[PDB]
């Protein structure tokens, strides 16, 4: 059943050079729109990084969350990698090709898991669709104009590999986005159930709060991530909006707030009308 | 006549240009969310009773593209009588490979007039690679994924003939639901999303006994000149059976079409869109 | 019977010319071919050759005066030895004579076969063996009389050791009389084999149509529609061979292409074996498109319609609307074959027939009647490898990975891919026998292996013209196929991973897809069926036999200097997926797919008289790419080269502005001249650079970034001095002395700057290097 669509708009700030490769004139190119030649952040590199951070978060808290989320009682912390048997006792239970991901095996279990209820599950005779839509982040109008003014939007950085004894240098190049860029993101949560959506928003903000202290794509451990979420507005888009079309959606106002001044700083305050209309 | 051109200004890639079977199923799922089951059965009774929607076609900045009729190829040497034969042959071959036409050149090919093909297709079919990363060891497993990436002003649109009370009651509230969910493809990666605008298209078409189909056909009687399209989608995880449609621009004579209802083991019955969208066409002798 | 003896007459009535040009007997070669078939019957030969001398003497109507001189010679001969009637043996000599005029389309100076692509050039007399000799048309030189006697010696040897039969004499006269001219004149471009192959075809169609000896004398068979031009064409080939998912690494693709050619031969040979026609009635059969001369009888139009009704219903059950065979026919007359006056009638009745093919492809399965009939079948399932949905449980676990559940028609092709190196052809037998791997629409096909005995009434034999281990009663049908393949360490076919690892530099997979340009205009120029039968064999032989000998490193005087990254190996890693008659789709190592496209182009430039062109798309792909995607990209890179100039190559994917003034594809002589200037100064051969540019790729990648400033705005001149500074501080002012100064004449002529075309030469070398 459909009740509305909580819509999350804002900006992604690449505080440090962000690299999301393609492997196809720089030797390691970041991906680009083929018609403009501008870089972008996909919706699939953003979502699998919000999920990979959140699955390790749940993996540490399997025992402490057995009675808020069921079907975390059927998982043991760890991977099923050594014993090559899927949907076993351990957590990261589905092998895709060579990688192990937590994907719950049935609809009846993915409605209880906090990962798969928010991010989706494949299953056999299951097909649990996700509840969030993560759009491709494109450069802000202010940064498309710097592309018009003749600037460089993607630098090229040279590293080197050096022997520990004889200091033989062995360099390579990596294209990465110029630090400081502003993207425009969009996440549209789908209010299916009217009870557990607060736990699905507060888990999505936790995945973003871990992303501001981890990296987004690329090399990262050598300092190629360092992302920052700059929220603009949260909107509700009620069920009455879609039938009659009149513009009475509920709009939160957060021009300059963080991902941690938004999770509990104003959570009782910013969602006051949304939690009232349900 | 006068049709209502529903434009779909994209906000990312698509998975494919939508056809009419996968627009009507998406309009069906959009109505059941905001209205319910009793209006979906009323929607299906409105399409059988009255006017029906067409397939989706590209545009590129006030150049509404439409499909090339298949009525031109048995005429395509009589269309080009007044040309010199060393350039008439390569004109005749590129005229046949063409898939779409402008809003103006469509009205010439309906009258067996000389026409020209467009120079540029408003999109591309790129192959973005994704990856599946292991959660402990970060091991990669590349698969490939293809898309439809539109240009700066380009988009996609479909047409609607019908009564206006059915449009703003059913088609118009459904297209704003679908602006925030997808039309096919990985909607969770932001694919099938768009912004909807409503305009007016008017097509000059010759009154005749024959007609071209601007949507998938699923004909009752055998058509005149056609082109087979063979696809069957998915419905709540249930795999639809493949159905011999007819592609757009194919020529029928006094055919209304008709939807086939399916079972698929669900609770509700699944209708598959196969109504035709007739625009009048002129033919040669077969 | 009169049936075989009429076809043997016209296939030997013109025989004797090679003994005129040699100088065995006194002249008027009709008298000579009588004595040559007389002397053949005596020593090591049956008496049937004596009766066949009547057809080689009483043609051209120079001897059969007032009809009575024929009778006094043949009254001595007894036709009761063969069951022939005194009047029925008189009947066939008249049929051969009218079929002799309805083929040439019409003597002094012995002239060698002239070239059908340019009549100003001519062919030296050769042996059709496809080995070590590319017949390139040179300047006109008359064949010596010493050289025609050696033609007679081998022909005397082969006719005594061959069975006197319609199918056993055709590869005899093909290997030896292909490059012998029929009528010696100024610019004869019709062969003697092909003139006899189309005299025997028209003589047999007259006999089935029921015209007698007084019908030929009265002029009644001409100006009356008694023949019938059959033509067929497979629609949907490119979405049948290549449209499979990421399974079956190229052993299976080479089996989809060999199974396409078996469906084409199963339909053609069924038309011949049911109307009573020999293989000479096939005008051509080249890449899923055939043409047959037959009779116009009610016992054949009815009998062809049952062949089309059965074959289309077979194609619809097996491959669900992915391959269609449009078969049509058109009644023609005697004068319709030849040029009558100033208008070409044969090219007009061919373009009436070609219009009926065009409107039949738009009615793609009209002859099913349950085509748009819906229905519900339980357990419908999709076979993973080739997008075909089957009833649940029909797919049988595969032989590759037994967890997967493929359709059973793909396990017949994986098993076929394991026997294509060890294969000498096929045998055509009934549907319901054992040993059959794949069935066609009318028959089942048993693979005739290397060491073994064939089975079937009709034996298809690949890439040779000698029936060695074949029974004497079995019908011999030769065909040809381009069948080069890189082997693995075993005796098989390599992989999309194995071909991609023997390439210099980056490990990509290279794909070319080409076809001859404006070829329909070339075959429309042919005005007579013997002239079409010559131009459609010679074009067929380049993409069947001589494209193998290009990969074999031959013909170095003809090819010359081509853009090569590495020097040419003894065994190229090339897998010819398909080569049809104009079209060819070849995959291999991306360094040798690049060189071969210039090596096929130069040889095709000289196999013709420089009149026909090619166009090649080239892609460089990941190994783990689905093959239906590597086809759909290179088919777009071919069509991008095809709507621009039709003598031009697409080399590498390239950035260019959308102003319409820049085109992505190079012309052949432009790129091959850009390589002789820019490559010997920066590239040394075998994946290494020159002196003073080693460890200086950072020059070259930034040189492409300066090329990107031309792409962002061609009107900005900022790229001109940045080139001069970057070449300057490295001391390389000698390298590239025209990328520093803007060409004003190019802005005058409205053609791009030389910084734009340098991308196709640099980016190949940067890919050649480790990068
Ligand atoms: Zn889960
Ligand atoms: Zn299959």
């Amino acid at each position: 059943r459909f009740y509305g669509k909580i819509v999350i708009k804002g900006k992604i700030k690449a505080v440090t050079g962000l690299h999301i490769g393609s492997q196809r004139g720089i030797a390691n190119p970041v991906i680009k729109d083929p018609h403009t030649g501008l870089p972008y952040i996909p919706g699939s590199s953003l979502k699998g990084r919000l999920r990979s951070l959140f699955e390790i978060l749940v993996n540490s808290r399997l025992g402490e969350w057995r009675e808020k989320y069921p079907s975390l009682a059927n998982y043991s912390p760890g991977s099923c990698r050594p014993d090559n048997q899927e949907n076993c006792g351990k957590f990261f239970n589905r092998k895709i090709n060579r990688g192990w991901i937590h994907v719950c095996p049935d609809y009846e279990t993915a409605l209880a898991c906090p990962v798969c209820r928010l991010f989706g599950a494949s299953g056999k005779e299951s097909n649990f669709p996700s509840r969030i839509i993560v759009r491709d982040a494109f450069l802000t109008k202010e940064w498309e104009e710097k592309w018009r003014a003749g600037e460089a939007i993607t630098e090229a950085k040279i590293e080197v590999g050096i022997d520990r004894v004889t200091s033989q240098a062995n360099p390579r190049t990596n294209e990465r986005v110029v630090a400081g860029a502003e993207f425009e993101f969009e996440i549209i949560y789908n209010v299916e159930n009217t009870t557990h959506w607060r736990d699905d928003i507060k888990n999505l903000l936790t995945a973003m709060a871990l992303l501001e202290d981890s990296y987004l794509g690329g090399s990262g451990s050598r300092g190629y991530g360092k992302v920052k979420f700059i929220f603009d507005s949260f909107e509700f888009r009620p069920l009455d909006y879609y039938r009659t079309g009149k513009d009475e959606d509920i709009v939160s106002i957060d021009a300059r707030e963080k991902s941690v001044s938004d999770i509990l700083s104003g959570f009782d305050s910013l969602f006051s009308e949304v939690e009232g209309k349900l | 006549p006068k049709f209502i051109a529903v434009k779909l200004i994209p906000k990312g890639p698509f998975r494919d240009i939508p056809r009419a079977d996968t627009l009507f199923g998406a309009i069906g799922n959009a109505i059941s969310a905001i209205h319910g089951q009793s209006a979906v059965e009323e929607l299906v009774d409105a399409f059988v009773g009255g006017a029906r929607i067409s397939s989706a076609f590209p545009y590129s900045g006030d150049t509404y593209y439409l499909p090339k009729p298949l009525s031109v190829e048995p005429a395509l040497e009589g269309i080009l009588t007044g040309l010199d034969e060393e350039e008439r042959y390569t004109t005749a071959k590129r005229l046949r490979k063409a898939k779409y036409l402008d809003l103006k050149n469509f009205e010439l090919a309906l009258r067996l007039r000389p026409f020209t093909i467009p120079e540029e297709i408003p999109y591309a079919r790129v192959d973005v690679p994704r990856v599946v990363l292991d959660r402990v060891t970060q091991d990669s497993s590349i698969y490939f994924w293809e898309e439809i990436r539109f240009r700066e002003k380009s988009g996609v649109y479909f047409l609607y003939s019908g009564p206006r009370e059915v449009f703003d009651g059913y088609i118009a509230p459904a297209m704003r639901f679908l602006g925030d969910t997808g039309i096919g493809g990985k909607s969770t990666w932001g694919a099938g999303l768009f912004e909807v605008e409503f305009h007016e298209m008017k097509i000059d078409a010759p009154g005749s006994e024959y007609s071209v189909t601007l949507s998938n056909a699923l004909p009752t009687k055998t058509p005149v000149l056609w082109r087979l399209l063979r696809k069957g989608g998915w419905s709540f995880g249930r795999r639809k059976p493949r159905m011999t449609f007819i592609a757009e621009g194919s020529i029928v004579k006094n055919d209304p079409g008709g939807m086939e209802r399916l079972e698929l083991g669900l609770s509700h019955e699944v209708y598959v869109y196969g109504l035709t969208f007739p625009l009048g066409v002129e033919l040669p002798e077969g | 019977e009169i049936d075989e003896l009429t076809a043997l007459g016209g296939l030997l009535a013109n025989i004797g010319k090679p003994v005129q040009r040699a100088g065995l007997y006194s002249g008027d070669h009709s008298t000579q071919g009588a004595r040559f078939l007389r002397d053949l019957a005596e020593n090591t030969g049956r008496a049937e050759y004596e009766l066949l001398s009547l057809f080689s003497e009483f043609h051209h109507k120079g001897h059969m005066k007032n009809d009575e001189l024929m009778i006094r010679r043949i009254k001595e001969l007894s036709p009761e030895r063969f069951g022939l009637t005194m009047e029925d043996v008189l009947n066939a000599l008249w049929i051969v004579y009218e079929a002799d005029n309805l083929a040439s389309g019409e003597p002094q100076a012995s002239r060698p076969l002239y070239s059908v692509f340019n009549p100003g050039k001519a062919y030296p007399w050769a042996e059709l063996d496809f080995e070590k000799e590319l017949p390139v048309p040179g300047d006109v030189f008359s064949i010596r009389s010493q050289d025609y006697r050696e033609l007679v010696k081998r022909l005397w040897e082969e006719l005594s050791k061959a069975k006197l039969r319609s199918d056993r004499l055709l590869p005899v006269l093909e290997k030896y009389l292909t490059f012998v001219s029929s009528v010696t004149s100024e610019g004869n471009i019709i062969s003697l084999y092909d003139h006899m192959r189309m005299t025997s075809a028209i003589a047999l169609a007259m006999l089935r149509a029921g015209c007698t000896a007084e019908d030929v004398r009265s002029g009644r068979c001409r100006k009356e529609k008694r023949f019938l031009l059959i033509e067929g064409d497979f629609s949907g080939i490119q979405d049948f061979i290549y449209r499979v998912s990421g399974k079956g690494t190229l052993k299976y693709l080479r089996a989809r292409s060999a199974y396409l050619e078996l469906i084409g031969w199963d339909v053609v040979l069924e038309i011949l074996s049911r109307l009573g026609l020999t293989r000479a009635n096939v005008v051509f059969n080249a890449g899923g498109h055939f043409m047959i001369i037959a009779q116009n009888t009610p016992d054949a139009v009815k009998e062809l319609e049952e062949i089309r009704a059965k074959a289309v219903e077979w194609l619809y059950r097996e491959f669900e609307s992915d391959l269609y065979l449009a078969i049509e026919w058109e009644p023609v007359s005697g004068r319709e074959f030849g040029r009558e006056g100033g208008k070409n009638l044969f090219a007009e009745a061919r373009k009436r027939l070609k219009h009926k093919l065009t409107v039949r492809k738009l009615k793609r399965f009209g002859e099913i009647k349950g085509l748009f009939e819906h229905g519900h079948t339980e357990r419908l399932a999709e076979c993973p490898v080739c997008g075909r949905e089957l009833p649940e449980g029909k797919l049988e676990p595969s032989a590759s990975d037994p967890e997967t559940k493929v359709c059973p028609t793909c396990n017949r092709l994986v098993s076929l891919g394991g026997n294509l190196p060890k294969l000498l052809g096929f045998g055509r037998t009934a549907k319901n026998d054992a040993g059959v791997l794949v069935e066609g629409p009318f028959s089942g096909f048993v693979p005739y292996l290397q060491g073994g005995r064939p089975v079937g009434e009709q034996i298809l034999v690949k890439n040779t013209l000698n029936p060695g281990e074949i029974p004497e009663s079995a019908q011999f049908v030769p065909y040809f196929v381009a069948d080069y393949f890189k082997k693995d360490p075993k005796g098989g076919v390599a992989t999309f991973e194995e071909l991609s690892m023997a390439s210099t530099g980056t490990r990509r997979l290279g794909v070319m897809k080409g076809d001859v340009d404006r070829l329909g205009e070339f075959f429309s120029s042919m005005d007579s069926p013997s002239k079409l039968a010559t131009a459609s064999r010679f074009m067929d032989y380049f993409f069947k036999g001589y494209i193998g000998a290009i990969i074999e490193g031959k013909f170095g005087y003809i090819i010359g200097d081509v853009p090569s990254l590495r020097d040419w190996p003894e065994e190229p890693d090339i897998v010819v997926v398909y080569a049809g008659g104009d079209d060819f789709f070849i995959v291999g190592a991306w360094d040798q797919i690049f060189e071969l496209a210039f090596r096929v182009r130069r040889a095709f430039n000289a196999y013709t008289g420089g009149k026909l062109t090619l166009s090649v798309g080239l892609g460089y792909f990941d190994e783990r790419t689905p093959i239906y995607r590597m086809a759909d990209v290179v088919s777009e890179r071919l069509d991008t080269a095809k709507d621009e100039g039709r003598n031009r190559v697409f080399v590498v994917g390239r950035s260019r502005p959308l102003d319409g003034k820049h085109k992505l594809s190079y012309e052949w002589n432009h790129y091959e001249e850009l390589w002789r200037t820019y490559a010997p100064r920066i590239y040394a051969g075998n994946g290494r650079l020159k002196g003073k540019l080693e460890s200086k790729k950072g020059l070259l990648w930034k040189l492409l970034e300066i090329r990107e400033l031309y792409v962002r705005d061609p009107n900005d001149v900022r790229w001109a001095y940045l080139t001069a500074y970057l070449l300057g501080r490295h001391g390389l002012s000698d390298l590239f002395p025209e990328l520093v100064g803007i060409d004003t004449k190019a802005v005058e002529r409205k053609e791009p700057q030389p910084v734009y075309w340098v991308d196709g030469v640099l980016k190949i070398v940067l890919m050649a290097v480790r990068r």
